[PDB]
Order: structure tokens, then C-alpha cells, then sequence
């Protein structure tokens, strides 16, 4: 069927594209032998969790938010000839009702492991960023120790505490756990978009210390950033066997993302994140997805989540087109 | 004989001002409508039905029509609202602009004409009233301002003004991050995602005079990307005007819609412009004009001119802010100042 | 002459309606204002400017005048705001009231004079022109009803009436949370927190004649209190009223400040309203009167009958919702609708 | 985990064998329709907005001993075109005669006032001519407008529509709470011409609420096959229903309703429930949504404790 | 001087009473030899915590908020011929930064102990319902085994919960850990506002089994909600040496409250309230006052922050009267200068 | 703990010996006084939301390497009495005349654009008659009304009373913005006969902003013993101050007024910097106030290095 690429037709056809789902995708149980028999290319994920946090709460209820938000759009991409129908499912939210934490991340693992067996691509939404933390572990797990992982991510904050209130895994120390995974090296490690006064000195030491190369915004600015943004894409996706990217969407400019957990003016524009998009999808591949720290409490007309939802479906649909994989281009309505 | 007359900084009674041209300068016996709203019509204009005979008495070349019908739409409803906030924010501002030193007020003898009526439920009689108001404005020797209201606006629209231009040639611009050419949606020719085959079909406007500017994302369903295909119409995406320039393109798709007709039809959906400046819209979008762009499109609009200027799909309920309607009242007048502009240099009268 | 000429269902043009009672029935051709205000005045009633020649010349008999001024305002700026949610509130009702069997619009002629002009950061010329303006209403043969802006409107309000009053003797009612009886505040004799001593200090407005009703909490100065019992003027704080009943403690006050009046300025605080109703104020109180209160207070206030009724401090950017512009046009309407009835009963003509 | 049902309930198809296989009693449907309505826009939200505040209420009615889990299920949103209100209202229909027929009650939530002419036929014409409806409405307007800008099933000509139906005798129709000016003149001449005996809100201060309720509940109930049972929560004070699409001072109180919501359910019984109206753009912290959800959910646990069907 | 009573004069002397600390008081440290010299009655304890709470977020900025609320009003009370000028005193809040919940706690138990110590009555505003917990040991603590507390909690939620999550301190946990300090006899504790829907069966069903003679919403409306109070009140302060009074501000309707972190249509009205706070204070006296739960994010025009505010404020009124500490109301605003 | 400051900052009392005692540079005083406004109401309310708003963020600048604790102080709010504007404006003034005495910087929060005028004259005043005053404001609207309904010192009129200071010499002052019609005709006539060089929004753009700032930047600092800084964030395209008295599109973008502010820094110096109209009623997720937050901080952090 392809009725789904065009205006709904008349009679019984009828319907409304926006009246919950992940881009109206089919729910699959996150099981792998599932997984890998239902045909898509990436499995959603919610994980609704936000103990790792400590700003502004909100992130909690993101996944249903961005869910919702993906009505408002069709699956086609007139400006890649690509249809993101069937190239998704939705695994719903990984169940964690009054667990402990160190439980909730269990269950996150093993559901990031679920998916990475099934050969799909998890997008994983979140709640906080401490996910990353338990997500990131999963893939290097999966890949195992004669492969190596690069790792991307985008976001206004290093999250290079070494620790917290005493603990060790809260979003605040997620990149300084995520740079200890024994298969990642340093030198395929990108972080783009630091802010002044979002960053204490103590993550710039320990960033220092270790060699993370970060781009800072201020070093995206002076490169222009384009150049500086395709050598750290080289460095992340040259010689390594699987690639993490994440999203923290205040790395965008206030205004272009106000629902999110922590911001402040001075970050990207959304044409810019949009050619950004396609730099990475020239490359042809990405292993995990993910997205963290959207606050619909804080949004104004769904304004981050529509960012948000735009961004990773431009993703999927460029990724599909460096693939190759378009539509036919001479599939008319007339022909239903 | 209807009468263009207007009290300048808005309030009658004793502390009344008279001079001339009190409305280009800072109010002297009281605050205006700068706080507190009164009764305030558009831009402070003259109030004037819509009624050929009144319009052309007054001598007004500029009518104000809002057309807030929002049940012609395929997304959520709101649009409705556009035009009580459009004109409660037009008090915020002088109707002279020094960006022009004009004074589009009497310049151009703006009337504000009220709202269209609507029958709720019934698009195709509601549409019917539009064009029927409509044609009272062309026909009183004006060029018109319309206000939405849900992006049906062009079908009556563009019928009247292709109704007005009879045996001539009339052009169409639609700028719209949406494609907005579905033959039918569930059947319906004439919902707000049909502006452009509607007005295609019109027996005076041609593919070579219409073109799409704005578009990006995926509310953008296959046969309104083929419309353009199949009736070589051309379509510049938002990322062509971001590479190319905005400029560059603006003046091209002018020049063609413009080249060898006797009329215009120019639809502007806010959604053209970045959510980050335009929260209040049904359908709001990233990666569009940010807000210096929007000023200079309706600039260089202005220069070129058209006879129907229709603005859609603002929805003040979702902004708490004034920054969308205070938005489409600069894209008014920054239209209009430059018009003005242009037509003064060229020594010809509104 | 001045003509009262409103259309019904507001809209003119090809679809405008024309029967002398469409306006208490459903609309016809169309949606009239249910949905998109347009250019709607208060009720959609005809505009007036605050001239006595031309009210006298319409026979109008009430006066709804804007007074937005909110800088004489001890607490916080917001009820410049007020008067714009209200006409746009009228906007959600018909002029005809089932309770009662009345058509407000046509039974007492009412007319919209607009707002009256402030002059910013200048509250002695602003009341000023208030006073000026409250007399041209008066001086015109109608009843006034005069919506705020902040609780300094009973100073010109009552001077004009009491001017008007001449010989005769005024009354004056103050219903609110605050007793707003300060000598001065800060040195100055006319802010909002002292309507009730230049009240008393009008000289054919008696202590006699005075009341106060609604007040609770702790924003009340002990010598806001002090006036009340050293001028031995009636107060029935909250807890009175809720005890003895609206209808007892209402017609006892009602009587008091009308006996052996010739005239009676009723000036009523949205904050006497319990916050749960009532959210958009400059100083939201709890511990007030609940909405089937509100109604009932205005309906007694409508048997008795005043000669202005003043609303004040409506701050509507404060409320997310509709529920305190609507709120406070079921003061008026309701105000109106049992006056009228009582009216009628009696035999009398507005 | 991942769906948002009515009281985190079980999706279940609009399929009667599926409805009555499932166990449950009532049926929520989601009705996401506003091009009935001639006020302000909004209500096209509802529905996701009401089954998102039922998420955070306990199942549990610890005054009545009755546990509301697996007592509903979700039924999704009728799927309907939007410019093309004839097609709508058949689904809506379609909709309602399939739960209609299951057995189980459907909980219809709007969306605009209109719905209820469709929702109320459907069940008009599921009980057939040989049966007698009653049908009672809450709301402060009494929607009694012949046409509307010439049209003639608008919100505002609910009650002139559903006052049609040739099984509902309009001694058995109960309409509570009009008040205030959306009541144009001819509404009450066409009530009068009809004898449509409604309770204004007046009457019903006048009378101290109850009794009057009692009268109208002895007439919808009393010798009726099936009965029809609707709310538009601007009935309630503005206070506590703010998130309505034309709110209205000088109504219910949430205590008074909820004591009427259990005089209803000592009648043991209701056929359908709908609410309407509900407009979450201009509510106060969901106050609205959660006065109508414990309307709801305090009426099904009425209901149970009425039938014995306690923990 | 006695300039606050009455509105400011002129010249030097005119200010704006709304333009933070509670009631405009003065600020004392958290020091019970300071506390004890400044001659207050109160002293304000900001508790800023929110990391007991498994619900919607927000309670941390409620003591600010109602700080702020509570500069919308003068000290003097013209219904009780009562001056709150210099009664109370705003300690600040508990420093909490980036510490564990266990150290937050302990912060909080060592302020609360230091102001009973002092002599004065603390006003704790949460936060989260979880440090009722902390400061009800804390007055457990400073009476010691040889005397009897009472306790009363207005409030939608029993929060009976045994554990929640293997957790034994959260927030639904409050009733169940107050319930079992030493010296407060089951008897001795008035719980008043349950909600349906609120209230999980086993929450019901702990109460029943320990004995918490808890007043439902239904059983105060069927008792016409004054006379039941009184016998709670009764209950409370009979016997005791020491009360702890608590608000959870969801007791009350939703209008009147919508600021507050849980909340269900059908509670109490504003009025009815007004009048249980005098019924309150006809004891003579309260040894903790208690709020937690506002939640200003969800809050429209301040509503629950200022009916709290007016309840807590009409509270400490409404004590002075019953104590006769009123002023010389012979005084006038032209005695000033 | 418990008391809302700008940075977190200690709080000093308004006194010149205390704070030239304390240790900071900069003095942040709240003007909560909105009697000058002629437009909509809020902006009393910026005081407490800026200061809100700046707790957080931390006070370390790793791309400058500053960390701006104890930088900066809060004086708290001038006492003002309400419907006394004359007494108001005296308030005004005395609070600024004894933080200039401090040698203290003061970071002046309003409120409305009228306060300008009185922090400008204790500036023109506390540096006397024998100094020259160079003078820089952004916003959009010129305020260049010599009367607004027959009064002179309101908030269009501020413009018109500071260009008449006496030790102000036109050629030393700077307005960065206009734009769109809130600029009557005689706002512009009053400009052209007194030589005010302001650079409207159009003529940045066609200068490519920065080149003409800095034409600017060096007539206000070159030659002038002290220099007053002043912003109206409606300077700012509205997408990114939303909550302010008058909100303008089309203007300049936050990275862009941040390059600014290190083009100021570069110059060592400034003696008053003031903000006026934030208004938090209309802020969208509080971005205008985070936009002046981030500015007012960023200027600290570039001078600092
Ligand atoms: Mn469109
Ligand atoms: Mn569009
Ligand atoms: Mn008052
Ligand atoms: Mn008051």
C-alpha cells in the first residue's frame, strides 16, 4: 500500500493523519527475534526516567511528548524522495515503576541490548542524560572488545563531573563515564557545543587531562563551523566498527529549543543543526540514536520537541537517501 | 457620501485631538491607544463596510479585511484568533514609518473593513461570502489586505481577484513551508492545503506567472510535491533561499509571477517563518525565515507590489508572548512602507 | 443629531443582517462575534463619544466609559487591561437575558463611549479627565456604568456625581477585600487606596450614607479601619456576610446608603470576589464571595438601583482562562437585567 | 508501557466481539471533532487531555469499596476527515452503534457539543421504535437553537436535534443548569413550544438543588429502556471548570455534583455518557479536566457500589 | 514605632510594603541563642527539598514563592486587633547543595532541633511532604520520652505507605514513619481531608490496622465538617504537651488551591477553613506549623501560595487574640513622628 | 541561603563605605518602578525574575578563564513610594550618586526606560562639570519624544533629557537599534536638529553590523572620562527577547550582541551599565531574561580578561 505518501482519499479512505506512536509506526515487544522479523531499520525506545537529573525536572514525560509530536508530520520527505514508512517500529517504554535506580538502569540496558541483537538501530528518548551512561555501555558490550565504538554528542554541557552529591552515574558525570569505555577511544570521542557558564572548571580539567578534544561553541564559531564539525565526523566514524550519537537539544539557541531541562542564548541555529544532519548522514551509517533532556513542561507551542522531531526524522530520511533508498519517483494518488 | 475620517490617537470626548497630522507624532494630550487598547480598528483607520459604493467615496486604496474562517482546515483550529490579535498589536506602533518616511495611514487612505462572516460548519458558503467581500473591496477601487483566518484564504481569494481581472493575466505566490497542492483532501477541493491548484485552475492564471517559496520538512505529502512536477510550476525550497540567498530568489520569483500579468495574488502562511519567531500558528515550523528575512521579503514584495496581500494561519492563543502578532503587523506594513516608497519614486499615486 | 444605529450580529457588508430584534435571537446568516470578535464594542452596543449633546440626541440611558487609568495604583500596574477583556467578553453573550425577559441593548439604549485618556505618571490630570468625562455622561440623561482600571475611579467618579448632585444628597457604597480608607498614602490624598474619606470629604456625601462590604486579611492598615470607627460608617466584613447571608446584609446596606439620597455611587472591587473566581486582579484575595454571590450581589444592586456603578482593578493578562473577564460582564449584564425587570415592575421608564 | 489509555485501561478494538469479550463494562471513545462548535477553539484536545489527568488517579474508591480496574476499557479516537462534517458524523455513529452494540456503555468524550446529536441518535436507533429513551443533559446553554447561521446541527442545536428523536419523549428529557445570556430568546420559545421542562440554574438554587435534581432523575429513569446521559462542564461554577469552551459563573459547586452524580447512580443504570466541551487551552492547572475525570470515575464507582461489586 | 501598622507618611518615610523574607521580618541566623534574644514568637524555616517526592516536581520553589506572597500584606490584622510586627523572624532556608538526601535530612532534623531549642515555633515550608518526617522527630526529640506529642496533618493523602520502592523515607511514607515516633500515642493523631483515588488500598488498610482514627473528606461532610474537627482538635491537644500541626494545601479544592502538587476536585473551601484556624487556636498554642507540597509551576495568579499564606498568617493571628496579646487599638496614624 | 541575589552575589547595603569595603566592581541595584511606562504593564516584576534567573548559571567563563564570584554585590531594591514619581526619581538618583561614590560599577535593573534618565544625570553629576560624559544605549525605539501627553520625563521622552545633560557632548553619544514605526516623526526630527548619530537597525545590517559598533563604540569611549551603558533588550530580534515592554522583530541575534559586548570590553571600561523594560509577563520559558542575564554576565566575564 502506498495510500500513506498522499492526501487521504475520500469515503472510507478519510482519516486524519494527526488523530500514539513513533511516526505511526507498528509496536513491536522488544524482543530481537521479533525485531529482526518485522523489517524496520530502527526501534524506538521510550525510557521515561529522570533520577539521574539535578535541574529542572520535566524530562520524565519527553517520550510521550515527542511521540505526539510526530503525528504532525507524513513519513515522506519530498526533499530526499525517501519514505520513512515501515523503517521504524515502536517498542514503547522500558517499565520502571517504583524501581531503584540501579534497577531502572538494568532494564535499560538489557533493553538497549535487545535491540543491538536484533540488528535495529535503537533511538532512544529520554528523560535525563545518565541514560547515555547505561545505553553507551550496552553498545560496547555488544560490539565486544576487538571492535571499537566512536561516540558523538551534541549539547551544551561536557557532563565531565567525575562525581556528585558521592555518586558516579547522575547526568552531570555521563560523558566522564562514557570516555572510560574500555573500546572508545579518546581520539573517536566528539562533543560539540560547551557554553561558558554551563561548564565548571573541573570538567574542563578532567577533558584536559584525558584528551577529549571537544568543539566548544566558540570553536565552532571561529572554524565557521561546518569544517570543524566534518573533521570531529571523521575522527568519530574513520576506523571505527559502531557509532553512538546523541542529542542534548540545548545545544541549540534558547529560542529554537526553550523545552528543554537547562539553556541558555547563543547556541545553533536550526538551519545550521539541518546541514550538520546531512554531513552526518553522509557517512552512511550510525549504530545508536539517542536524545535527552527535552522538558515539554518548559516548551511553548511544542517548539523543542518539534526540533527535536525534525532533526532525527531529517536523519533517518538522509540517511536513507545516501542509501539509496528512495521511492519511485513516478507513483501518482490516481494510481490508489 | 461616505466620509474617510478618523480621530488621530483614538479618543473623542474633551481631551479630543484634531491636528492633521497629529498621528505621525507623539500624542499630546493623552497616551492613545499605547496602554490600553479602546476601541481601536486597524492601524486606527476609518472603519468602512465592505461596500464598492463607501470604499470608492472615501477614495481609500487600501482595504483591511480580516477572514477569520478556520474551519476550511486539515490541522487544528486557533486561526480564528489571528485577526483580534493582529489589530490590538497594530496599537503598539505609529502608522508612520521612518524606515520610509511614510505615513501609510494617509498615504494609502487605509479603511479597516471588518471581519468576513462565517457559517460555521459550511466551508463552501463561507468561502462564498469571502469572495463576494472580496470583490466589494476590488470594485471599490482598492487594493486589499486580507487577514486570516486558515490557509483556504487564497481560493476566495484569488477567485476574486481572478474574477476582477476578467480577459487579463493574474499571477499567484504562495509562500508556505507546506506545498499546499492536493487535488482533494478526503474529496474536498477547497481545504487549506489546496491554495495552489485552486488557483491553477482559475481560466486567467498560468503556471508560468505561480510559484512556491518556503518549503522544507515532511508535512508534505507526495502529490503536492508532484503538482509542482507535473504543471511545471517552479518551487523554491527553504534551503535554496538560505544557499542562494533571499534576496536573489525573492527578486527572481517576482519577476516571473509578475512577468506579462495585469494582477497579483500574494499568500504568505506565518509558518514560512522559523517557530523561534512564529510560535502562534497551526502548524508551526523550524528551519524557516528568521525574523530580519521576513522584514526583507515584505520589502522587496513591496517593490514589486501586488494587488492581494493574504497573511494565514496565526494562532495568538499558543503565544504568551507579542512577538508573532507583532510579527505579521510588520510584515503589513513593511509591505506597505516599501510600496509606498517605490511608488512615490516612480511619481505614481496609490 | 446623533442616530443609536447598531447592525445585529455586527457584521455589514454582502451578509449583514438587518431585523430590529436579530440581536436577542440566534444569528441568521451568519456567526456574528461568537467566535472572532471583530470590531466589537461593549455589547455590541453603538459608539457614542462622551459628549451630553450626543447622548441626549441617541436617548441613551446608560453609559458603559473605560477608564483603564492604573497609575494611581499602590499595589501593582495590570487593570489598564481590564476594559479591552471585557468588551471582548461581552462578545460570548447575547444582549438578552432569560433570567429577567430583557433586551439590555434595546431597553436601556446603551451606547459605548469609549475609554477615557490618561496622561502617564500623572494621576492628579488623569482624574482630572476622568471627572470630565463622567459628567459629560451624566449631563447626557444617562445612568453610567464605569469599568477600571485601578480603585482611584470612585475620586472623579463620585466628584462628578456629587457635582451633578448638587443640593441633593449622594450615597456611596464600597465593596471590596480592602477598606481603602487611607487619609494619604505616602503624602498623597488620591491614590486607590482612598476612595472612601474624599468620598465622605464630598460635601452632600454623608457618613450617614456610606458603607462598606466585603473586607477580610491583613492588606488593610490600621487606619483604613480607624475611618470606619471613628466616622461610625456601616462595614460588613466577609465573616458577617457569610454568616447573616448576602440578602440580609445586601438589602440592609443598600438601604442605608439610599435613604434620603437623591443619588448612590456603588463602587465595586473585583478582589471582593473569592480568588477561586476571580484570579485577574491587581490584589486577588481568598475568603470572598463565591460566583453564585457575585450574581445575587448584583442582582439586589440591580432592585435598588445606582446611579454609576464603577468595577475596577480586572486584571485579565493575570488569567489564563476566561473566567474572570466573564465574571465581570455578569456583573454588569445581571446589574442591568434586574434593574430592568424592576423597572418595569414599577412602572418606570430608565 | 507506552500508551496513554483512560484510566490506564486496556486498549481494546471498536469491535463488538472483541468490546464484549474483553470483560469490561464501560468503553471510553475518544471523539476529537470541533466542527460543530461556533465558540472559541479548543476542544479538539480533550480527549488526550482527559485520558492523560485520568493517568494520575488511583483505581482504588476506598469510600465505596470498589476498585475501578478492568471495569473500562480504551477504544481509541474515532477516526474522522477533517472539512467534512457529514462523513464525521456517520464514524461517530458507526462508532457508537458498534459499542452500543457489545453491550458495554460507551464514555464518549468531545470535541463540541454537536457529537451528542450523532452519539444520542445512535442510540435512538439501537434500541429501536418499540422503546422509550430518556435522556438527561447538564450544561449552563440550553443548545435550543432551530438553525444557526442557517445551519442546523451546530453545538448551539443540540438539544433542538436530539428533542427530534421519535423514541425520546420529552417527558423523559432533563436539562440542569441554563443560565446567564448564551440563551438567546428564541432557545426559550422553542423550549416552551416543545414543553422541554428544564431545571435553570436559579430553579435549582431556589429549590436547594437536590429535590429538583431527584424530580428530573425520577423523570429520565422512570420508565425508560435506556437511558442518555451528557455533560458540558461549563454546568459547573467558572471556578471549578474553567478549561471549557465558554465557561460560566454562578453554577455548580465540584461537592454538589458529585452528591448528584450519586443520586443518579442509585437509579442502577445508564446507557451512555458523554462530555463535551471540555477546552484545555484555557484551563487553570487541568482544574477543569480533573473535576471532569472525578465526575466520571466517581460515577462508575457509584455505579458499582450500587450493583454490590465491591473488593 | 508603630509606623507599620498604618499607611506610610510622606517625605523619607513613603515605601512600598511589597517592595524577601517572610512577612517582611527580620532576619536572625539559625542559632538558638540568637533566636532566644531577638524576641520573637515564630521563626520561618525555608525548606527547599523536593527529593522525597514521586510525584509532578516543583515543590523546591515554594518557600520563596510564599515568602514572596507574603509581602502582599501589612502585620496588622483589623479582625483581631493583632500586630504580627516582629513575631516572627525568617531564618532562611536549610543549605542543601548537591548533598545526599540522608545529609539534606540531617540539616534539616539540626535546624529544627536548634529552633526548639530556642523557644520558638517553628514554620517549616516544604518541599516535599518528607521533611514532616524529619521535623516531627525533631519535636519528638526536644520533648523528650518523659512527655506526649500530638499530631494533625490536613491533607488529601494518608501517605501510609509502608515502603515505597524499598524505601522507607519518601514522601507517601510521612504518615507511616510519623505514626511510629515514641511518645506520640495513636491517639493523640488527627488526620483530616482523605481523598477517593488518592488513597491506595493498603494505605486504608495500615491505618486500620495501627489504629489512625483519620477523618475522610465524606466523613467531614457528613458530619457538617465543624463538629468532627472539634472532637480531632479535642483528641490532639488533650493530654499533650506538645502539637504538631501540618498542611498539605490539596485538603482544599482545587480552585483554591491549584498550585500544589496533587491535587482532585471536591475539598475544602476557603471559609470553612478560616473558621477551623480559629477553632485551631482556641487550644492556645501550637509547638510546629507544618506546609509542604505547594507547587508554584503549576500555580495561576499565586492562588495556593496566598490562600496558604492567609491561612498560616491568620494562624499566628488568630493565637494572639486567643492569648490577649493585642494592641492599644485607641492608636491612631496621627499619633506618628 | 534563602535570599535571592544577582550571581548568588552577597548582599551590601546601599552604602559607599560598606561597598567600597567589600571587595566588588560591580553593584547590582533593582529599580522596581514602571510609573514612566506608556506601554503595557510588567516590567516592576524584572527585578526579582532577572536576579532569579541568574541563579542558574554558574559563575565560571571557561572560554575567558574567569570565575565572576565576588565580582559583583546586590544592594537590593531602592525604596520607592508608589503614585510619587518626583520622590521616586530622588530615590533613584540618591541610590546611584552613593554607588558612584563607591567606585563601584552599578548594574541598574529596572523597570522602565525613564529611570535612564535619573541614573544619567547622577552619572552627569557625580563626574561634574569640568569631565565629559560619553553615553551608549540599544533598543529599538529612539525615545526622542521632547514631551509624550504633555510630560517630560517619561519613558519616549528619555532620550530627549539625557542628549540634554550639560557635560554630554552629542558627538559622545551612541543609540544602536531603531527600528519599526514605535518612532514617531518628531522622535526623528528632534534627532536631525540636535546631530544624534544613532544607528538604525537598517544601517547595521547594511554595514555588516560590526564595522559601524565599532565607529560607535570608539566616539562614546574615545575622549570621555566616564561612560554609560544602557540596553532596552527589544534591541533584540523578538525570537530571542520575547519578554520585554515592547517586542521588536528583526533585530539583532544573541551571538551577534554577544560579539558586541567582548567589542565594549576591549575598550577596559564603563561606569554605569543599566537594562530596562525586561517583562516577565511576556517571556516565553524566560528566554529575554536569560539573553540580558547571559549579556550583563558575559560583559563582566570579558572585561575581567
Ligand atoms: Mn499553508
Ligand atoms: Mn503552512
Ligand atoms: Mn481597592
Ligand atoms: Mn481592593
Amino acid at each position: 500500500s502506498y495510500a500513506h505518501l498522499f492526501s487521504p482519499l475520500g469515503g472510507d479512505a478519510g482519516d486524519n493523519y494527526r488523530a500514539i506512536t513513533f511516526l505511526r509506526s507498528a509496536h513491536v515487544p522488544l524482543n530481537a527475534e521479533a525485531l529482526k522479523a518485522c523489517g524496520a531499520k530502527y526501534a524506538f525506545v521510550g525510557v521515561p526516567f529522570d533520577e539521574g537529573n539535578i535541574g529542572k525536572p520535566g524530562s520524565e514525560d519527553a517520550p510521550r511528548e515527542f511521540r505526539l509530536i510526530t503525528q504532525e508530520y507524513f513519513s515522506y520527505w519530498f526533499e530526499y524522495n525517501v519514505d520513512l514508512h515501515g523503517k521504524a517500529v515502536d517498542c514503547g517504554d522500558v517499565s520502571m515503576p517504583k524501581v531503584s535506580p540501579e534497577v531502572a538502569h538494568e532494564r535499560i540496558y538489557r533493553a538497549v541490548r535487545e535491540v543491538l541483537k536484533s540488528g535495529l538501530i535503537p533511538i532512544i528518548c529520554g528523560g535525563d542524560r545518565s541514560i547515555s551512561i547505561t545505553a553507551a555501555r550496552a553498545l560496547s558490550d555488544h560490539i565486544g572488545p576487538q571492535k571499537k565504538m566512536g561516540y558523538m554528542h551534541f549539547g551544551a554541557q561536557l557532563d565531565m563531573a567525575d562525581s556528585w552529591a558521592g555518586e558516579r552515574n547522575l547526568a552531570p558525570c555521563a560523558m566522564a563515564r562514557i570516555t572510560e569505555l574500555p573500546n572508545l577511544d579518546i581520539r573517536n570521542v566528539a562533543h560539540l557545543g560547551a557554553r561558558n557558564a554551563m561548564n565548571p572548571k573541573d570538567h574542563i580539567d578532567l577533558s584536559k587531562e584525558r584528551g577529549l578534544q571537544y568543539d566548544s561553541m566558540f570553536d565552532l564559531f571561529d572554524a565557521g563551523i561546518y569544517p570543524l564539525v566534518e573533521r570531529s565526523i571523521d575522527r568519530v566514524w574513520s576506523g571505527t566498527d559502531a557509532q553512538y550519537l546523541g542529542f542534548n537539544f540545548n545545544v541549540m539557541d534558547s529560542s529554537t529549543a526553550p523545552g528543554v531541562t537547562s539553556t541558555e542564548p547563543g547556541g545553533l541555529e536550526s538551519r545550521e543543526m539541518m546541514r550538520i544532519v546531512d554531513m552526518i548522514a553522509k557517512r552512511g551509517g550510525v549504530s545508536v540514536i539517542d536524545l535527552t533532556e527535552l522538558c515539554p513542561i518548559f516548551d511553548i507551542s511544542g517548539t523543542a520537541a518539534r526540533l527535536a522531531a525534525c532533526v532525527i526524522m531529517r536523519l533517518m530520511a538522509s540517511l536513507a537517501a545516501q542509501d539509496g533508498d528512495v521511492i519511485d519517483d513516478k507513483l501518482r494518488r490516481t494510481d490508489l | 457620501t461616505a466620509k474617510w475620517q478618523f480621530t488621530p490617537h483614538q479618543h473623542r470626548g474633551p481631551a479630543e485631538q484634531f491636528g492633521e497630522n497629529d498621528h505621525i507624532y507623539s500624542p499630546k494630550l493623552h497616551n492613545g491607544s499605547f496602554k490600553s487598547r479602546g476601541l481601536a480598528t486597524f492601524m486606527g483607520a476609518p472603519y468602512c463596510p465592505p461596500d464598492r459604493h463607501k470604499i470608492r467615496e472615501m477614495g481609500a486604496k487600501i482595504c483591511f479585511l480580516a477572514v477569520p474562517w478556520d474551519q476550511g482546515q486539515i490541522v487544528r483550529a486557533g486561526a480564528s484568533q489571528g485577526a483580534a490579535g493582529l489589530r490590538d498589536a497594530t496599537t503598539q506602533y505609529f502608522p508612520y514609518m521612518f524606515e520610509y518616511d511614510v505615513d501609510l495611514l494617509s498615504f494609502f487612505r487605509v479603511v479597516d473593513c471588518g471581519d468576513v462572516p462565517t457559517v460555521p460548519g459550511n466551508n463552501i458558503k463561507s468561502q462564498e461570502y469571502t469572495a463576494d467581500y472580496v470583490t466589494e473591496c476590488l470594485e471599490g477601487g482598492a487594493k486589499v489586505i486580507l487577514f486570516g483566518g486558515d490557509h483556504s484564504l487564497p481560493i476566495p481569494g484569488a477567485k476574486a481577484l481572478s474574477r476582477f481581472t476578467g480577459s487579463g493575466k493574474m499571477g499567484y505566490l504562495h509562500v508556505d513551508c507546506h506545498l499546499d497542492a492536493g487535488p482533494d483532501w478526503a474529496g474536498n477541493l477547497i481545504t487549506n492545503c489546496s491554495g495552489a491548484p485552486r488557483a491553477l485552475d482559475l481560466p486567467n492564471c498560468n503556471a508560468r506567472n505561480m510559484a512556491h517559496m518556503g518549503s522544507r520538512n515532511s508535512l508534505n505529502p507526495k502529490d503536492w510535491w508532484d503538482f509542482y512536477v507535473d504543471n511545471e510550476i517552479r518551487v523554491v525550497t527553504m534551503p535554496e533561499m538560505i544557499e542562494r540567498g533571499l534576496e536573489v530568489c525573492a527578486n527572481e520569483i517576482f519577476e516571473r509571477v509578475k512577468k506579462d500579468t495585469d494582477s497579483l495574488y500574494f499568500t504568505w502562511d506565518t509558518d514560512s517563518i522559523d517557530i523561534s519567531c512564529m510560535p502562534a500558528n497551526s502548524a508551526p515550523e523550524c528551519y524557516g525565515l528568521k525574523g530580519r528575512e521576513v522584514i526583507q521579503l515584505a520589502r522587496i514584495a513591496g517593490r514589486h507590489g501586488c494587488d492581494i496581500l493574504d497573511i494565514v494561519e496565526l494562532c495568538p492563543y499558543f503565544d504568551p508572548s507579542q512577538i508573532s502578532v507583532k510579527m505579521t503587523v510588520n510584515m503589513i506594513y513593511h509591505y506597505l512602507g516599501s510600496r509606498a516608497q517605490t511608488l512615490r519614486q516612480q511619481g505614481k499615486q496609490p
